């Protein structure tokens, strides 16, 4: 299919963010500036969240095989966009330690960031394995961006030999699927088979390897060991952009692949995911209990909460809110997860060397930082799925569509992994008060962005009908 | 004999599985990138194997 | 007159070499040398899968691969001279610091 | 046709094998760069001519090259690793060989059970490739620009020298 | 069609005979000749990364230059929707270029 004017309008975020990484690009060739670009990066992010408005405007329609735009697509760009927005946030003040050039951590955002709205608008396995190379390999520079470090050349090396390993996996994945089916497009996928015959065992192994590929990608379990180690060596803003934005964009692909290929309501499928769900909400949850390291800690608790998404997966052809209640729950790990990873950051920042991660650094941390302490409270609360919280929204979302589709095992899984998070978090946010022994706009801008991101949490967990709406309203094609 | 609230420490039970689970789970972050690798490699056959057997 | 499941089979039995490479060997070059045989491998699949098909969409994903591995030999390459330079051995077991 | 495919796939097949158990590098990556060859051969068996080409010009002509590059200035000799021979005691390599055989075959099981009805090998030209890159796979081609533009960014940033 | 395999055929035999010269010539070149010894004739008579940034930026280059290569044999039926595209990466490829010549990349010379 053609481009018309309507898919450039269509088009617009991720037009913006690729006319932003050339002119982003072109001022660093011209003079590095790190305010500059810094302000370039950030207002062709902002163009783009503004652009949304136009894109909903214009309404749903095919841009190429390639990309399908909705309310869906929107919602996870807008998603995408407010993660990366925080990002350079929180690495303007942390890159104002930074001796070395300052200004491609921008140009990797941006790419990034382009990524992930491709994966938001992915309609085809060509789109959907561009835009996870799109997100992994500028995060691949950003992971050891401070490779004078160890610890952060040691997480990159990981995570850029574990992330080609899932590619290859994710890529003969789709080639079994595509020798199967013989169409790339997510609708095909499983067409061509019918009288009962879904199960075609090279579809089923495809979508097998294809399953290790993005479970790499979503931290799940068995694909999972690689996410303290790099949660904990990446600097705290790429730790914030890998625990949000990656995540949310390659779970939408995922949701939307599930939602439009044939083959997604297998039984075997199912099943698959059913287990690794269960284990990745025990194991994540497990693995928690007894970190010193904030960021690890943060790695097994991302494995949790995607475990309970995976859980609203599961029930996507069984009932009818799978999608609202995947929404709901990213808006809120979303905020949840930018609040704590930007304390983290604005607690590490300036980088100075080893990153300020370790628990009995944020011991007391209520007695020089209070507003920090009080954000980061309300964050730990808010992971745990407390009421007055967005985290509890959407554990409540998650809980109801178990229910619903009687997923009774799943159902037992939330509720044993929320007690064992309950511990951990508790231990965390207590130990905030506890008693042990910036000056710059861009650091109260991360300050404010964290502030902000609290008092989302704790509205939407009062009043959570707003957001409620907004994501009934960003519904995909049927 | 119940000076010491058996009750209290049966419903500990399980807190002290728990921990122990987690312990256990924590041995296989090692930190080595081949076993990673590995265990990546494992869970592909694993759910390769569970594919087809239910398929 | 080539039956598919001949270029498929061939194309895992490389994947899975690629793979014992990756995890047999300590030596990061050889773990660079085994991710690129998979994904090589991977290549082919969707070739052999294209022209079953009759369609250029096998040999569109061959180039989006290559395109891939092109741009991740390059930055694994680029973290080897790093870790040589910072280390002076290549042994992925010395990284490792990170753990439990 | 299938003489040619079948001679080449056994030739890339064993040219792997040598390449995933060899000591010395540049030995490990000649094999390498004949299996690759070996791989366009079976491209060009199977009618695609550009992806054979390519698969000579750019995987065998500049990512290897990189990486013989890379090799002959780090001057690997007579490295500590390198001289123990690690991967070929039967206690480091029997599992993963085991492993690897039984992902194989899984995955070959899956392979049989596939409707086959046979490649005839009608040669698909670059012209229709490059028909189809900047028709439907537009986004593709663009996206993928900005791809190769983030591994520059994040080779050069890395692997520099100060 | 007997012109194709009288082609391929042809094709085949100068391979092999363009290889099997080359051969012939080592082996007769090894093969011919008196050998003589001496004390000193098996005596024989860090490279920065800049080494590796030029052949990185030939590999990543290269791999648009075979997407520039599928679209030149192809102009006339991609019409000017295809020129706009292809003027849209090549226009990144040359901001890519002046970055890498503008921060010092592409400069041997300090
Ligand atoms: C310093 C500079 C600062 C600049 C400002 C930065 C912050 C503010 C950013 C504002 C972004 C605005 C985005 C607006 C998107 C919706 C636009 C719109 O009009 O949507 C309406 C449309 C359905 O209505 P209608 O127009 O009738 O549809 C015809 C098409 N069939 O609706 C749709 O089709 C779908 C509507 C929902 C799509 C998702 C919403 C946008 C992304 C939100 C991400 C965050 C969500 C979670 C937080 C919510 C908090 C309340
Ligand atoms: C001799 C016994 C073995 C000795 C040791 C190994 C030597 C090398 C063996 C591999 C290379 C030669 C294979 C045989 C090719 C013979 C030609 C042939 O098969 O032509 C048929 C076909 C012609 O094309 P088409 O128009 O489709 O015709 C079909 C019939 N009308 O052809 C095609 O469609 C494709 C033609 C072949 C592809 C091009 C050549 C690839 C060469 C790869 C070499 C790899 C490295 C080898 C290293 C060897 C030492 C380790
Ligand atoms: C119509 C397109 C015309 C060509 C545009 C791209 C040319 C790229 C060639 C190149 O590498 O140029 C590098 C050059 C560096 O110039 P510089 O080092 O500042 O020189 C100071 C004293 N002469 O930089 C230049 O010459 C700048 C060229 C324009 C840069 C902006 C547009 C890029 C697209
Ligand atoms: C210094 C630390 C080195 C770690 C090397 C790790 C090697 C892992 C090898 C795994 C072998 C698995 C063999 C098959 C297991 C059974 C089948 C799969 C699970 C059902
Ligand atoms: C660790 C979590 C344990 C949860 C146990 C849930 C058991 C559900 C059993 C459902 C049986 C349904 C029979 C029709």
């Amino acid at each position: 299919m053609t481009i018309t004017p309507q898919n450039l309008i269509a088009l617009l975020p991720l037009l913006i963010v690729g006319l932003t990484v050339v002119v982003v690009m072109l001022s660093i060739a011209w003079r590095r500036n790190h305010f500059l670009n810094a302000t370039l990066s950030v207002i062709g992010l902002n163009a783009a969240l503004v652009s949304l408005w136009f894109v909903g405007q214009a309404g749903a329609m095919d841009v190429t095989p390639l990309m399908r735009v909705d309310g869906f697509a929107m919602l996870y760009t807008g998603l995408v966009l407010l993660a990366s927005l925080a990002t350079c946030t929180f690495a303007y003040p942390w890159l104002e330690g930074y001796n070395d050039n300052k200004d491609e951590f921008y140009l990797l955002v941006l790419i990034a960031a382009l990524g992930g709205i491709l994966l938001a608008n992915a309609n085809h396995l060509a789109s959907l394995f561009l835009g996870i190379e799109l997100i992994s390999l500028p995060l691949f520079g950003l992971v050891g961006y401070a490779f004078r470090q160890k610890r952060s050349l040691e997480a990159s090396i990981k995570y850029t030999i574990l992330s080609a390993a899932a590619s290859s996996f994710l890529l003969f994945g789709m080639a079994l699927v595509y020798a199967q089916s013989g169409d790339l497009s997510f609708v095909a996928l499983g067409k061509n088979l019918g009288d009962g015959m879904l199960n075609e065992p090279l579809l089923l192994a495809g979508f097998g390897l294809m399953i290790v590929g993005l479970g790499f990608k979503l931290s799940l379990v068995p694909f999972h060991l690689w996410t303290p180690d790099v949660y904990q060596g990446a600097p705290a803003p790429v730790s914030t952009f890998l625990a949000t934005a990656s995540k949310i964009a390659i779970f939408g692909v995922v949701m939307r692949l599930f939602l439009y290929a044939p083959v997604g309501d297998s039984e075997a499928i199912r099943v698959v995911l059913a287990i690794i769900a269960f284990a990745s909400i025990i194991f994540g949850n497990l693995m928690a209990l007894s970190q010193t390291n904030i960021k690890r800690l943060l790695g097994y608790s991302s494995i949790s909460h995607l475990g309970y998404l995976l859980v609203a997966l599961i029930a996507l052809q069984t009932g009818e809110m799978s999608m609202e209640a995947v929404g709901v729950y990213l808006a809120g790990y979303l905020f949840s997860s930018l609040g704590a990873f930007g304390v983290v950051s604005l607690m590490s920042s300036p980088y100075r060397g080893p990153d300020a991660d370790s628990l009995f650094s944020y011991r007391g941390l209520f007695w020089h930082r209070p507003i920090l302490a009080a954000v980061m409270t309300v964050m730990m609360l808010s992971l745990a799925g407390i009421p007055m919280t967005l985290g509890f929204i959407g554990k409540f979302y998650v809980l109801a569509v178990g229910v619903q589709a009687h997923l009774w095992w799943l159902v037992g899984a939330v509720v044993v992994g929320s007690a064992i998070g309950l511990y951990y978090y508790l231990r965390v946010a207590v130990s905030l008060y506890l008693h042990a022994p910036p000056s710059n706009w861009q650091y109260s801008a991360g300050g404010i962005v964290v502030l902000i991101s609290a008092l989302l949490v704790l509205v939407l967990g009062v009043w959570p009908q707003p957001l409620i709406s907004i994501v009934r309203l960003a519904m995909p094609l049927m | 004999l119940l000076k010491r609230d058996p009750l209290n420490s049966m419903m500990n039970i399980p807190a002290v599985l728990s921990r122990f689970a987690g312990k256990g789970l924590l041995l296989s972050e090692n930190g080595y990138l081949r076993w990673y690798v590995a265990s990546m490699s494992i869970g592909a056959v694993v759910v390769l194997a569970l594919l087809m057997v239910l398929r | 007159m080539i039956p598919l499941q001949h270029g498929l089979i061939l194309a895992a039995i490389l994947f899975v070499l690629g793979l014992t490479g990756l995890v047999i060997r300590r030596n990061l070059l050889f773990m660079l040398i085994g991710l690129e045989i998979m994904i090589n491998a991977s290549a082919l699949a969707f070739v052999v899968a294209g022209s079953y098909w009759g369609q250029t969409d096998g040999q569109v994903m061959y180039i989006l691969a290559i395109s891939l591995a092109a741009a991740e030999a390059s930055i694994g390459l680029a973290l080897l001279l790093q870790l040589h330079r910072r280390r002076q051995n290549l042994n992925i077991d010395s990284v490792s610091e990170m753990r439990g | 046709m299938e003489f040619a495919f079948y001679i080449c796939g056994l030739i890339a097949i064993l040219a792997t094998l040598r390449v995933i158990t060899h000591t010395n590098p540049v030995h490990a990556l000649l094999y390498l760069i004949i299996s690759l060859l070996a791989i366009s051969g079976v491209f060009f068996s199977l009618g695609a001519y550009f992806a054979g080409a390519l698969e000579i010009i750019v995987y065998a002509g500049a990512i290897m090259v990189l990486f013989v590059f890379v090799v002959m200035m780090l001057n690997l000799g007579g490295s500590e690793i390198e001289q123990e021979r690690q991967w070929l005691k039967p206690q480091v390599w029997i599992g993963p060989a085991i492993l690897s055989a039984i992902m194989l075959v899984v995955i070959v099981y899956a392979i049989l059970g596939v409707n086959d009805q046979g490649i005839d090998g009608t040669p698909i030209s670059a012209k229709a490739v490059g028909i189809t890159l900047f028709g439907p796979y537009v986004l593709a081609v663009e996206l993928a620009s900005m791809l190769l533009l983030a591994g520059l960014v994040v080779a050069f940033h890395v692997g520099r020298e100060e | 069609s007997t012109e194709v395999i009288a082609h391929h055929w042809a094709f085949a035999i100068f391979l092999i005979v363009a290889i099997g010269l080359c051969c012939l010539m080592l082996v007769g070149g090894w093969f011919l000749g008196g050998r003589a010894r001496a004390r000193s004739k098996n005596v024989p008579f860090r490279l920065s990364a800049k080494f590796y940034l030029v052949a990185m930026f030939f590999v990543i280059f290269d791999v648009e230059a075979l997407y520039l290569f599928a679209w030149s044999t192809s102009i006339r039926e991609s019409g000017w929707v295809g020129f706009v595209e292809a003027a849209i990466f090549i226009f990144v490829l040359l901001a890519g270029l002046v970055y890498l010549v503008r921060i010092g990349a592409l400069d041997w010379t300090p």
